[PDB]
């Protein structure tokens, strides 16, 4: 019938809804709260012998406090770090006080929703998701749909198998798990492990602890998560 | 489709818009005729009066372009009427820019782009109108010209326009195979008589309007209802 | 009326700024610093007509900052000072000129040391040592007399507390405390405030 | 037809404009009128339906002053009849600014009829659903009269019809002798053409909105003096 | 039929009559204006409990004197609540005083068609002096006055419930129950804090949150 | 005045199949000296220079720009730049300025690729093409270039003497003007190698 | 189903972005090889009739900067203005910043004007893909793969062309990192071009390879010419030669 | 939308069309000798009544660039004005060149305006462009949608085929003088019905010392002993 | 029926469909009369009410001192054209310091509206005006159809059912000039009462009256204002 930016006859925008969509091809995003420190992982499983590891760029950073993580279109969510990363770097040219995380979350949900706006503009077929320690200590996570909106997340679990991972996290997220950071990193893996066969080193993580730089969890140092977690799955039978 | 509902190329390799333009040309139910002799170019095309309420002073489908062309038009007349205000304005607007008055040739050339400017694109059609457009001009002696609706801008010695068009080019091809150059008194003796064996009514010297441009005397002379009468009493004799 | 200047070593870039700020009668802030951080390992300096001064510093680190963001790797001194010239040039013919007056220094890992000097015009010039502002004329004389290109630390901080003492005893307006940092392979080191 | 006309910049296969025919049958819809070059003037007339007596005294008329000694008698959509009117006004104002003296209706019929052309070249825009005679008289040029049809040019006329009934009122005006006739009685033949067209056979009371222009009223087209042509009127009644 | 600007046949113009019915999807409203002040009460309707209950709300204080629930498309309110306090902003800065209600839902429902048309109703209630007002916005353009107004999926049956159980010399406390047992019938589950956002409209007071969670002093009642 | 701002003075000239292009390394404003080491000489391919002189800004803002749209016209054609064409692209990129120019006095020194014929001109600040077969010169001190060129050059010399001959009348023409000096380069191109030297020049 | 290019699917798909990309397999075929001190790119020249001249001196492979070169893989017409922009985007910032453009910078750059191609208003993707071979002072030798969809890849050996499955199978059955050098690469893609060119014992015409190489402080990015080109093939027959025959 | 478009699914279906309209029936043969280029064409004007001194089909762009071209006359005549300008332009930018040859390849790469910028409707004419200002010959075709494709000997008409296998076959070869242009008129006797006469051949010549179209005295001389 | 699609879009009937179906919008609205005296204007409209809890939303807008409004129909596009004259007449106030007449107002909004009727992409502005105004020949009533042909009027009303309130105001209509203020008034609430079925009748919450006289203002009068001029009602539903 119609699928453009216009109402349908029972509502809705089935552009807008078929944007929403596209974010199940992609890959799962999941990341958590704790007053001490964020962490979100993403779990790439495609890497070819003859392909750069490098340039895959599921997370960055946009100001040494503020990361986001790719679910869905690739193209489309580079633009949007780059307007963002633009928009944090004025944000911080006005306002001398560094950048918040709803601040620049408030701009992407504002742009994917001027996109949506009009004819004209693809809506921005990505659904982002942003975590980072404010100026006043405390992290947040927010994660916007692609449409129009943001929402502050204790997880967010965007993605292939959002559903799954999101009813594992909301089963267990335990504060009390929580508590340290290797305890909330080791709480990120074993619910993104549970993502597809994460055997070897599919896990793709990312950390951000409180005022240092974005952290890239070490290959090595993963693998000796994953063999503490699996301690943990020991002795209990 | 829309292949010929716009002017865009049919599958077949054709432009079928400009096709329809040009017998839009033969609707309205008018000829002309056009000769170049040895020494002048005669045009003579009917007057098709429907009633005496009309003004015959005006109803006229020649014009002065400048002070040595001119035009006559073959095709829907408001078409026909702003190709003509297109033409003069161009020809005042080269006398502006080059201080030497414009070759008709030059004059049909510029018609003809605008024609074909017209063709391309979308947004407008092509005007339902042939312009056959005549002039003295040094080291050249008597010239004529057709610019058509699609572009193509050429023309000599004998060429007509209109519904019956075919039949007096064959005539006037007849007559020019016929090895003899027409002086200024046998050149509009065959105009008048191509276009009289084209629709056969003898011509009685008010239903034609004939303009002449010879090399001794210049400009547009739009002969009178005496100098018509005397050349077809001059050819009937 | 102010006062920058910079000296490259063999490993390392010494620069000293003053710390006042005034309204042509009276200096209202003693504590004002003008090291701009446009990176880890680059430093500017700006200085001349109010307001001017702080936009164009603040726009050139910003984009700095946002080309770190977007490649993960910083610009070299160089790229930043030719960057920041060609910007400045770039605005001098509009309607809007920036009466900006500069003194760029940075380290890279592979050439090492570097310094850059340039005025309102926007004259990118590279040199060993570079004062800059009415201070200039009375110090380009002690740099080039007690500098050779192969001065430590140590003796970059002796020689610039020279000038700064220079500057004390000759110049009219006074600067009572002078910021010194000093930028090398480890990155930004800012060293004791100098004053009198 | 079917994807043919739908848009003025598509011809048909045969090559002919089918948006200009149809919009050509709007004017052939609506109600008639007539216009009459007298000796030494010009003489409109228009009948109008009072579709509902709720109306004033008339409005919406038909007539129209375009210029100071030249005036516009429309048929049609009358509301682009009036955006057309007021295009003809701003041309004829901007022509006296330039050019100084006045206007010539000539000139202005061919000028607003290349305006009515380029409205009906493109595609996004559509052909002006109207019909209308431009009428002026000066000492110098004498008396002119120009029709423009909604997709036509102007075409000098002795005395022309254009709406619902064109041939009937033509017909009678061919059988009235012109060009030697005053605008007087040229007043009074044009209210009796206007009666002879149906006016309450089928549809309901008309009003006679007739104009003037000539040397009995030096130039300045204005509307015929109501209450001394209701007299007029009385003989075309006859 | 399909264009956005192109009438229908009978006698409206289409594309706005499916704009019109997107608080079908959005969430139940309901605002009640009594010469107390006005209530305003909304559901959260959070889908799963990790998300933060603060991060979703449709009451957002346009001004101090000013308060708007949405219903609907939350992107497109986002916009025209930014609008709505530039244009409040902006009469005060000329006019040095309060701009009142009524206008700035005049300047909202003219901002609202002019693009696609938003699709979003918006429940404005501030006191001004003409008393505590609240007032009624529709996606198509269009605002009207109302004392006790309903609006979401179910805006028919709270209405309707509205319709009979609101009276005209009511108070604060009465209507703050109303609206909430009338809350509680609509939604599906319960009237918990967490769920439900309440706002306070004062001749006196500036517009704030009702209590943050320790309002179930008005949810034990029900 | 505002064209001796920075200082500056370029040389340019003619030997027998090749050329020699010359100028000072000062930089500074009215009066003192910034650095010595300032570039006026910029090479727009193996066998062809160009020389600036005026405001140091305008100095490097032409260089930069011309080296763009030399490189941009060389990635499009693939063929070396001929000296003359390099010449009109200077021309047009100070004209294109014309109201407001670049206060600079641009000079062209180079060999044909093929040919391999010496090629020297001048252009002023709007861009008027100066081209002769002796020498060209540019700067605050133009007049003492032609006056030491006009008795030190002769037709068809040697690159040894053409250098020889640039290296003494940079060196009195930077020691007897006020604002340039303190440090001479010259490049010599012959049909297969550039010879750079820098000149011993009164510091001062 | 398609219809204008800004739109998506029921599923959520841009199928009119993918059928272009699909599209790009179709006709012509290019490859690149990443190697120590050299990486090359391989070309297949699709039509090889008698009556050109070949004065273009380069169809597939072009030179965008001092530092890098791309060889595009799509329709002509949008090639030629690609490689256009992207030579303008690299002297750009040339002049902007008095340094060579990185290489993922620069495709960076590319990918973004492709994804806004494809992103907003009634304008066609750009029906072309382009891989790009390059080296900067921060990752030396670097190779990038650009698709029409926008999103660039990192490769080190990739091939773009027809049979681009078969030519990637070939590399990845025969790559080995870290002992590859220039001739080795060399030999690797003239055998892949072999393998994925029907036709034995390929003409040095019908093969188009440039090579970009680090010599002192310098980039130079040499294109084979006939006499190399055919060296290299007359080696490589000679290898063919001794492992069939030594069986 | 407004540019070159309607490329569906691994097609160019508008350019596919444009291709087949520019088939035309204007032979319009070009050759590269070794001393320059020959770009002969057909004028076989209906009846009598039209002139050949009147409309040309070989227009000089510049001093040594001369056109010709293929179906859709009154595209080429904007096509070759927008050259015109563009190369009158290239050598006002770098001034006094003479640029020919050095432009041919130049002026060949800036007719992306004729194509890449299609203007809704993509032209429908194919042309081709000679130059000789560089020491060496060049012949380079402009399709409605590609670019340069430098071609030694072409054809464009209606049996273009045909007339490319003659081109071939007659070996158009590498040692040929300047007057192969007999073999141009050969080809163009393949691809004509009539007897070929001075005003029903136009051909233009492009040599080391410029462009020229031959005049009909010229061209009924060549035609001689044929 | 394809040529009803768009309003540029001309019927081979005659007129186009688009513009006949936007006179449906003022149909498909509440009823409001507008009548004319020898020295004053009366608007008499329904103020048609969502629901009893909600207001009877607002009609009879204000334009000027001397000139007053009433909508039917679409009130999207209304306040616009309310915009539009109140821009007009504060231009007429502060070039020339006077009241601008009625008529040059309507003839103003019809040439505004009569664009839009002609611009592809443009609906026309489907709203019934019933403008009161008083110039210097006495009050005036001016009906404005979105076909952009406004009219002149003794008395006109417009709205749902309007052709009661049109037939009862035209036999009426012959003691029109010479009425009291308030019978002329209550002529129109008669007229009014006239339209809506037996079951509804006149309240003081659900009619606006806007009158403006020779010495009295436009002033809109609602329920206490309009209590007065209710009284004496002669119900007859």
């Amino acid at each position: 019938d119609r699928a453009i930016t216009v109402f349908s006859p029972d509502g809705h925008l089935f552009q807008v809804e078929y944007a929403q969509e596209a974010v199940k091809k992609g890959s799962t995003a999941v990341g958590v709260r704790g007053r001490d420190i964020v962490v979100l992982g993403v779990e790439k499983k495609s890497v070819a012998k003859l392909q750069d590891e490098r340039t895959v760029r599921k997370i960055c950073a946009l100001d040494d406090n503020v990361c986001m993580a790719f679910a869905g279109l690739t193209a489309d969510a580079r633009i949007v770090i780059n307007r963002a990363r633009v928009e944090c770097q004025s944000h911080r040219l006005t306002v001398e006080d560094p950048v918040t995380v709803e601040y620049i979350t408030r701009y992407i949900a504002s742009l994917k929703q001027r996109y949506t706006q009009s004819n004209g503009r693809r809506p921005f077929g990505i659904s982002a998701l942003i975590v980072g320690f404010d100026f006043d200590g405390t992290p947040r996570l927010y994660q916007t749909d692609p449409s129009g909106t943001y929402h502050a997340w204790k997880a967010n679990a965007i993605g292939r198998g959002a559903k799954s991972v999101r009813e594992f996290l909301e089963k267990n997220y335990t504060d009390e798990a929580i508590e340290t950071d290797d305890l909330t990193i080791k709480l990120v893996i074993k619910a993104l492990l549970e993502v597809v066969q994460s055997g070897g080193k599919n896990i793709e993580l990312a950390v951000m602890r409180r005022d240092q730089s974005l952290k890239i969890l070490n290959p090595e140092e993963i693998e000796k998560y994953v063999a503490e977690i699996e301690k943990e799955k020991e002795e209990n039978e | 489709g829309f292949d010929r509902h716009i002017t865009i190329f049919s599958p077949e390799g054709r432009l079928y818009q400009v096709e329809y333009a040009f017998k839009a040309i033969n609707q309205g139910g008018l000829t002309s005729v056009a000769v170049r002799g040895k020494d002048c170019a005669v045009i003579v095309t009917q007057k098709k009066v429907p009633d005496k309420l009309l003004d015959s002073s005006t109803v006229t489908h020649l014009f002065k372009i400048t002070e040595n062309i001119g035009c006559v038009m073959t095709g829907m007349t408001a078409d026909s009427r702003s190709q003509v205000q297109r033409a003069r304005y161009e020809a005042a607007n080269w006398k502006y820019k080059y201080g030497y008055e414009i070759p008709v040739d030059m004059l049909c050339k510029r018609i003809a782009d605008i024609s074909q400017v017209y063709t391309q694109n979308a947004e407008m059609r092509p005007l339902g109108c042939c312009m056959i457009l005549i002039g003295i001009d040094e080291e050249q002696g008597p010239q004529v010209y057709k610019c058509d609706p699609a572009g193509y801008y050429c023309g000599f010695k004998a060429t007509a326009a209109g519904v019956k068009q075919t039949e007096s080019t064959s005539f006037l091809e007849k007559k020019v195979k016929k090895k003899f150059d027409w002086t200024f008194e046998q050149t509009v003796e065959t105009a008048i008589t191509c276009l009289s064996t084209v629709l056969s009514i003898d011509f009685k010297p008010s239903e034609i309007e004939v303009g002449v441009v010879t090399v001794e005397n210049p400009k547009f002379r739009i002969l009178t209802e005496a100098e018509i009468d005397a050349h077809l009493v001059a050819l009937a004799e | 009326m102010e006062y920058l200047i910079g000296i490259q070593g063999p490993d390392y870039v010494l620069v000293a700024s003053d710390r006042v700020a005034a309204s042509n009668i009276v200096q209202m802030k003693d504590d004002h610093d003008k090291m701009f951080k446009m990176s880890e390992k680059i430093l500017l300096l700006c200085v001349g007509e109010a307001g001017d001064t702080v936009q164009f510093a603040e726009y050139i680190q910003k984009n700095v900052q946002l080309y770190k963001m977007r490649n993960g790797y910083e610009l070299s001194p160089t790229a930043a000072a030719n960057f920041t010239r060609r910007n400045l040039a770039d605005c001098l013919r509009s309607r809007t000129p920036y009466h900006v007056n500069l003194l760029l220094a940075g380290y890279d890992e592979h050439e090492g040391p570097a310094l850059y000097y340039m005025d309102y015009l926007a004259a990118l010039a590279k040199a060993p040592f570079a004062a800059h502002g009415y201070g200039a004329f009375l110090t380009l004389s002690i740099l080039d007399r007690y500098y050779t290109p192969t001065i430590s630390r140590e003796r970059a901080v002796e020689l610039l507390r020279k000038c700064l003492e220079e500057l004390q005893k000759r110049f009219i307006l006074n600067l009572p405390t002078f910021s010194v940092r000093i930028i090398d392979k480890n990155g930004i080191h800012d060293l004791d405030n100098i004053s009198f | 037809g079917t994807g043919y006309d739908l848009s003025a910049s598509t011809f048909s296969p045969d090559g002919r404009v089918f948006q200009v025919e149809y919009a050509m049958k709007a004017v052939e819809n609506s109600s008639t009128a007539i216009g009459i070059r007298c000796k030494d003037g010009v003489v409109f007339g228009v009948e109008k339906l009072v579709l509902s007596k709720l109306y004033e005294e008339g409005s919406n008329k038909r007539l129209f002053n375009v210029d100071r000694h030249v005036g516009m008698a429309v048929a049609g959509l009358l509301a682009d009849a009036r955006s057309l009117a007021d295009i003809a006004r701003e041309e004829a104002s901007n022509f006296r600014s330039n050019f100084g003296y006045n206007i010539p209706l000539k000139h202005l019929a061919d000028r607003v009829a290349m305006y009515v052309h380029a409205y009906t070249l493109y595609s996004a825009v559509r052909p002006f659903g109207c019909s209308f005679m431009l009428g002026s008289y000066s000492v110098n040029d004498g008396a002119q009269l120009y029709m423009i049809d909604p997709s036509g040019v102007s075409y000098g006329y002795w005395g022309c019809a254009i709406g619902k009934a064109r041939q009937a009122a033509k017909t009678e005006i061919e059988k009235l002798q012109m060009k030697e006739m005053t605008c007087r009685d040229i007043v009074k033949e044009v209210a009796k053409i206007i009666y002879i067209v149906h006016d309450e056979v089928k549809d309901k009371a008309f009003e006679l909105e007739l104009s003037w222009v000539g040397e009995l009223t030096n130039g300045r087209h204005e509307i015929v003096p109501k209450d001394i042509r209701e007299e007029a009127e009385k003989y075309a009644k006859e | 039929d399909r264009g956005v600007n192109t009438f229908s046949p009978e006698g409206r113009l289409f594309q706005v009559e499916y704009a019109i019915e997107a608080i079908k999807l959005g969430s139940t409203a309901i605002g009640i204006q009594t010469s107390e002040g006005v209530c305003l009460a909304v559901e959260k309707r959070i889908t799963s409990p990790l998300m933060e209950p603060s991060s979703i709300e449709k009451i957002v204080e346009i001004d101090a004197h000013i308060g708007c629930a949405m219903s609907g498309l939350i992107a497109d309110a986002k916009t025209l609540i930014d609008k709505a306090r530039v244009e409040t902003q902006n009469h005060w800065f000329t006019y040095n005083e309060t701009m009142t209600v009524e206008s700035v839902t005049q300047a909202v429902s003219n901002l609202a068609l002019q693009s696609r048309p938003f699709g979003v109703a918006l429940l404005f209630g501030g006191v001004d002096e003409k008393g505590p007002q609240l007032f009624h916005m529709d996606p198509s353009g269009t605002f009207v006055q109302c004392d006790a107004r309903a609006i979401g999926s179910a805006s028919e049956g709270a209405q309707s419930s509205l319709q009979e159980v609101y009276h005209k010399s009511m108070t604060l406390k009465e209507a703050i129950k109303s609206s909430l047992i009338i809350l509680k019938q609509v939604m599906e589950e319960k009237l918990n804090a967490t769920n439900i956002e309440l706002a306070t409209v004062q001749p006196g007071q500036n517009f704030h949150m009702f209590t943050k969670e320790e309002l179930e002093e008005v949810i034990k009642d029900i | 005045s505002i064209m001796s701002y920075n200082g500056g003075a370029v040389m340019a000239m003619k030997g027998k199949n090749c050329v020699a292009i010359a100028a000072d390394r000062r930089f500074g404003i009215q009066a003192q000296m910034v650095t010595t080491d300032f570039q006026k000489i910029f090479p727009m391919g193996d066998r062809l220079y160009i020389g600036l002189a005026g405001l140091a800004t305008d100095v490097q803002t032409v260089a930069q720009r011309l080296k763009f749209r030399l490189n941009l016209y060389e990635l499009k054609e693939g063929r070396q730049i001929k000296p003359y064409t390099l010449m009109s692209m200077v021309a047009n990129l100070l004209y294109e300025k014309r109201f407001g120019p670049y206060y600079t006095e641009p000079v062209i020194a180079g060999l044909d690729p093929k040919t391999f014929k010496p090629f020297i001109c001048s252009l002023d600040l709007i861009g008027c093409p100066m081209v002769t077969d002796d020498f060209v010169v540019s700067g605050t001190c133009a007049e003492q270039m032609y006056g030491m060129c006009e008795s030190l050059w002769e037709p068809n010399m040697d690159p040894d003497h053409l250098f020889e001959t640039i290296s003494q009348a940079m060196l009195n023409a930077v020691d007897r003007d006020a604002v340039s000096g303190m440090g001479v380069i010259v490049h010599i191109i012959e049909k297969d190698k550039i010879t750079t030297r820098t000149l011993k020049a009164r510091m001062d | 189903y398609d219809s204008r290019t800004t739109i998506f699917s029921p599923e959520g798909r841009l199928y009119q972005v993918e059928y272009a990309m699909e599209a790009i397999g179709h006709a012509g075929t290019c490859l690149g090889i990443l190697a120590n001190d050299g990486v090359l790119l391989a070309a297949e020249r699709r039509n090889i009739h008698k009556l050109l001249d070949e004065v273009f001196f380069s169809e597939k492979i072009y030179k965008l900067n001092e530092d890098m070169a791309c060889s595009v893989a799509g329709i002509t017409s949008d090639a030629n203005v690609l490689t256009n922009e992207l030579r303008l985007i690299a002297q750009r910032y040339l002049l902007q910043y008095q340094e060579p453009i990185p290489c993922e910078q620069l495709v960076t750059a590319l990918c973004d004007i492709k994804q806004a191609y494809t992103q907003f208003g009634g304008k066609r993707p750009f029906g072309v893909s382009l891989l790009y071979i390059g080296w900067d002072k921060h990752y030396g030798f670097q190779l990038y793969q650009s698709d029409p969809s926008g999103n660039y890849g990192g490769w080190k050996a990739t091939c773009i062309g027809n049979n681009s499955a078969a030519a990637v199978s070939m590399l990845k059955q025969d790559y080995k990192e870290g002992e590859m050098t220039l001739k080795s690469a060399l030999a690797l893609a003239i055998k892949v071009l072999n393998k994925t060119m029907d036709v034995s014992k390929l003409s040095a015409e019908k093969v188009e390879i440039a090579t970009l190489t680090r010599e002192n402080g310098k980039t130079v990015i040499r294109v084979l010419k006939q006499k190399e080109v055919e060296q290299l093939i007359k080696k490589h027959e000679e290898e063919e030669a001794k492992a069939e025959r030594e069986k | 939308f407004s540019l070159t478009t309607f490329s569906p699914s691994g097609k160019l279906v508008q350019i596919e069309y444009a291709l087949a309209a520019v088939a035309g029936g204007a032979p319009s043969v070009g050759i590269k000798a070794a001393n320059g280029v020959v770009l002969a064409t057909e004028k076989k004007q209906k009846s009598i009544l039209y002139d050949e001194r009147s409309v040309h089909k070989v227009e000089p762009i510049t001093k040594h660039i001369g056109l010709v071209y293929s179906g859709m006359g009154p595209d080429y005549r904007v096509l070759v004005h927008r050259a015109r300008k563009l190369a009158q332009q290239y050598y006002l930018v770098y001034q006094e060149p003479i640029p020919t040859a050095q432009l041919v390849q130049r002026v060949a790469s800036v007719m992306q305006e004729y194509t890449q910028s299609g203007g809704v409707r993509p032209f429908g004419v194919s042309l081709l462009i000679c130059g000789w200002n560089e020491g060496r010959p060049y012949l380079f075709q402009s399709d409605p949608s590609g670019a340069y494709f430098a071609w030694k000997a072409t054809a464009m008409g209606k049996n273009y085929v045909n007339g490319k296998t003659f081109l071939e076959k007659r070996y158009n070869e590498d040692l040929e003088l300047e007057d192969a242009i007999h073999t141009a008129i050969l080809t163009l006797k393949e691809s004509f019905e009539g007897q070929m006469t001075e005003d029903n051949i136009e051909v233009g010549i492009c040599n080391e010392a410029g462009f020229r179209r031959l005049t009909p005295t010229e061209v009924k001389d060549y035609l001689a002993a044929i | 029926n394809q040529y009803d699609n768009d309003v540029t879009v001309w019927s081979p009937q005659g007129r186009i469909h688009q513009i006949e179906y936007a006179m449906e919008a003022v149909k498909q609205g509440s009823a409001t009369v507008g009548l004319k005296s020898k020295t004053h204007a009366v608007l008499v409209a329904l103020k048609r009410a969502q629901s009893e809890l909600a207001a009877h939303q607002k009609k009879i807008l204000h334009v000027d001192n001397h000139i007053g409004i009433s909508i039917a129909g679409l009130t999207a596009d209304a306040r616009l054209l309310c915009n539009f004259m109140r821009q007009e007449c504060l231009d007429s106030r502060f070039v020339f310091d006077r009241p601008l007449p009625v008529s040059r107002l309507v003839s103003l909004i019809g040439s505004k509206t009569q664009i839009p009727t002609q611009r592809y992409g443009r609906r026309p502005y489907g709203v019934g005006l019933l403008i009161a105004g008083y110039d210097d020949m006495g009050p005036h009533i001016f009906q404005t159809c979105p076909s952009a042909n406004y009219f002149d009027c003794r008395a006109m009303s417009i709205g749902a059912r309007s052709q009661s309130a049109r037939t009862y105001l035209e036999r009426h209509m012959s003691e029109f000039m010479e009425c009291n203020l308030n019978e002329l008034v209550k002529h129109g609430l008669r007229a009014l009462r006239e339209t809506l079925p037996a079951e509804q009748d006149l309240t003081t919450k659900n009619v606006s009256i806007g009158i403006v006289g020779k010495d009295l203002e436009f002033t809109i009068y609602d329920d206490d204002d309009v209590s007065p001029f209710l009284e004496g009602l002669e119900e007859r539903p």
